């Protein structure tokens, strides 16, 4: 990018995290579901205390609800804030079984500098690596039914009544990795077929409703 | 009605038992709502239980 490279070049010595999640959720609806085009999006950031630790807990939490499915995606850091800036939904509003696509991306440092994790002899990196958690939860909200060190640490929790499948690719990496041979910060996470959803998600706008929330930069 | 598809590797620091048929077994832990396996952290639910 125009903004990007000229920034990255200016900070050879730094490490800025970048989080990306592409996720496809197999959806199905209840008999009573009533098609809707609605789409609810939120990104909210929390600070909590571990009294055990000196460190504070920083969670960035992205939520989206379309198609009767409600999705939560929380990235929980300990002493370190990786903040989300963008969430994208792609859904089909109909009653039929379909797929739901979720993008989540953290803030771009060239847009609004995150913290530099290399500092203090890499203090932050040891944190991300040692205690970073990814929590993804998926529910059929409001619906009523008839009755190794590179691997990201994620809990993936879902409701089988509306969720038929989940596949996702997720990455937590050095933002300027495209200008580095190595980076101490490079985390990967797959569930199901990630390499697929990473391609597929890049072109569902033809046959899906698409909503997106982007946070103010600055 | 939860069904856990991926657990957290790092046990830290009420409960549920996903064994309601389900795809897999698990312990959802209220804390977020984080997901677990059967290995050692059964301390918290079987040791602190
Ligand atoms: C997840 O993130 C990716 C990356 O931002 C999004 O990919 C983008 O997808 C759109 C449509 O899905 C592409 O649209 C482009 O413009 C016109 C639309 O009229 C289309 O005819 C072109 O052929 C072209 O596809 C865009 O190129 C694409 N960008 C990249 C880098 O892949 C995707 O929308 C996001 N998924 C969501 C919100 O579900
Ligand atoms: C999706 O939405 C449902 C309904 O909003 C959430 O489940 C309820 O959570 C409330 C408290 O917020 C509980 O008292 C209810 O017992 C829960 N179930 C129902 C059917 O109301 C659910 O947590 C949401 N899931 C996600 C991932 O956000």
């Amino acid at each position: 990018s125009e903004e990007k490279a000229n920034f990255c070049s200016t900070h050879n010595d730094e490490v800025y995290a970048r989080f990306r999640l592409q996720m496809r959720v197999g959806v199905r609806h209840s008999p009573l579901y009533t098609p809707s085009n609605m789409c609810m999006l939120d990104i909210e950031d929390s600070v909590e205390d571990i009294e055990e630790s000196t460190e504070k807990e920083y969670a960035s939490t992205a939520t989206g609800e379309a198609a009767g499915v409600n999705v939560s995606v929380a990235l929980v850091g300990e002493g370190v804030s990786i903040p989300f800036s963008y969430i994208g939904l792609g859904f089909n509003p109909s009653l039929e079984d379909s797929y739901l696509y979720v993008n989540v991306s953290s803030r771009a440092p060239w847009v609004k500098q995150t913290s530099d994790l290399s500092a203090n002899g890499g203090w932050g990196i040891k944190q991300v690596l040692e205690k970073e958690l990814l929590a993804i939860q998926i529910g059929c909200d409001n619906q009523k039914f008839p009755e190794n060190p590179a691997d990201i640490d994620f809990s993936l929790l879902v409701d089988p009544r509306c969720v038929t499948s989940v596949d996702l690719h997720v990455e937590l990496r050095d933002a300027c990795i495209d200008y580095k041979q190595e980076s101490p910060l490079s985390l990967k996470g797959k569930y199901g077929d990630g390499e697929l959803v990473k391609k597929e998600i890049k072109d569902v706008g033809k046959n899906h409703n698409m909503c997106s929330l982007n946070l103010n930069p600055g | 009605t939860a069904c856990c598809f991926s657990y957290t590797s790092r046990q830290i620091p009420d409960y549920f038992e996903t064994s309601s048929q389900c795809s897999k077994p698990g312990v959802i832990f209220l804390t977020r709502q984080v997901c677990a396996d059967p290995s050692e952290e059964w301390v918290q639910k079987y040791v602190s239980d």
